[PDB]
């Protein structure tokens, strides 16, 4: 029933402030008891905890972020915010919100989380090209195909494949960083070599952060 | 400050296995202790709270025990959707704090990859750079060495891999591998093979394709 979900600027400058918004559904930040908080996860790392706000306003901190956390809420609004302050590469994270009812804290739900990169570097879309399926991937059985989505900052990019319809035997690798500084990622799907052929496969690229959008049809 | 640490960093479990995740406390936490589980791509659930509580929704192979400062989640037999990294969390005192979590793995039966090739494609090949892609398709164990022949002469520094997460369905894994060269590199030569080292094939495989 209830529902979180946390939403920030994706890509920060160092020394800049971080603005982040968990907007929730579900319960009332006004009953007694609520409280919401804040988690964050630095890539192939733990959990942390920073900051937690109760429904009568008292605000906590992690002293290990001594000094740079705000945490503010909007009942009236099913909002709760986080303002970091002078952020460096050591801020790049997945930053989650979590509510619970009472002290202390059972944390009953939290949100997907949102992905903040503290960089420099501009962002750039990518460029889609369409892994074409083998003339004689086997005959009467399975074939491979898929898109490679080459030179974008920065992470995230979304991957469907004919807009949602097909997700079983899809695989979207995990972005691996170049040397020049960009990301570069393949998505394949395995089908069978019967269908190449009369179905339709597209890859729908959308890279939100310079909003380049890109439809591939990938063809034997 | 309390100090939350699991032994265990990642261990991997078959199907059907008692497992045991522990969670260990610097100071007395009251019983104030809750595990939370995180599935990869999926929003961190609540499993067990106050060390014993089972959350609404979580199936009774969750449970909980402990006091002090000793602490232990028990799943009673595995099942493979439950792989996942598990993380104690203390509100005995502020700040509050997590264990570094524990990883588990699926266990289940070695799985030779389906391995593909895929050459530059004409699109990119405009552009004077070129990528060739080698695909090892739901495979276990995670293992596997992928070695990329150019005119027979074995490649290095110009490849860069991926490996997904364990599969929900079938819990194997995926492997993407990307020969970077220049186009001018590229129309210097003709074989463009991809071998793959994996414990479910009783010799090497190859997949290769000719330029022309």
């Amino acid at each position: 029933q209830v529902q979180l979900q946390e939403s920030g600027p994706g890509l920060v400058k160092p020394s800049q402030t971080l603005s982040l918004t968990c907007s929730f559904s579900g319960f009332s930040l006004s009953t007694s008891g609520m409280g919401v908080g804040w988690i964050r996860q630095p890539s192939g790392k733990g959990l942390e905890w920073l900051a937690h706000i109760w429904w009568d306003g008292d605000e906590s901190y992690n002293p290990s972020l001594k000094s740079r956390l705000t945490i503010s809420k909007d009942t009236s609004k099913n909002q709760v915010s986080l303002k970091i302050t002078s952020v460096t590469a050591a801020d790049t994270a997945v930053y989650f919100c979590a509510r619970n009812r009472y002290d202390p804290p059972w944390f009953v739900d939290w949100g997907q989380g949102t992905l903040v990169t503290v960089s420099s570097a501009s962002t750039k879309g990518p460029s889609v090209f369409p892994l074409a399926p083998s003339s004689k991937s086997t005959s009467g059985g399975t074939a491979a195909l898929g898109c490679l989505v080459k030179d974008y900052f920065p992470e995230p990019v979304t991957v469907s494949w004919n807009s949602g319809a097909l997700t079983s035997g899809v695989h979207t690798f995990p972005a691996v960083l170049q040397s020049s500084g960009l990301y570069s990622l393949s998505s394949v799907v395995t089908v069978p070599s019967s269908s190449l052929g009369t179905q339709t496969y597209i890859c729908n690229v959308n890279h939100k952060p310079s909003n380049t959008k890109v439809d591939k049809r990938v063809e034997p | 400050d309390i100090q939350m640490t699991q032994s265990t960093s990642s261990l991997s479990a078959s199907v059907g296995d008692r497992v045991t995740i522990t969670c260990r406390a610097s100071q007395d936490i009251s019983n104030y202790l809750s595990w939370y589980q995180q599935k990869p791509g999926k929003a961190v659930k609540l499993l067990i709270y106050y060390t014993s509580k089972l959350h609404s929704g979580v199936p009774s192979r969750f449970s909980g025990s402990g006091s002090g400062t000793d602490y232990t989640l028990t799943i009673s037999s595995l099942q493979q959707e439950d792989f996942a990294t598990y993380f104690c969390l203390q509100g005995k005192m502020l700040p509050w704090t997590f264990g570094q979590g524990t990883k588990l793995e699926i266990k289940r039966t070695v799985a030779a990859p389906s391995v593909f090739i895929f050459p530059p494609s004409d699109e990119q090949l405009k552009s004077g750079t070129a990528s060739v892609v080698c695909l090892l398709n739901n495979f276990y164990p995670r293992e596997a060495k992928v070695q990329w022949k150019v005119d027979n002469a074995l490649q290095s520094g110009n490849s860069q891999e991926s490996v997904t997460e364990q599969d929900s369905k079938d819990s194997t894994y995926s492997l993407s591998s990307t020969l970077t060269l220049s186009k001018a590199d590229y129309e210097k030569h003709k074989v463009y093979a991809c071998e793959v080292t994996h414990q479910g094939l009783s010799s090497p495989v190859t997949k290769s394709f000719n330029r022309g």
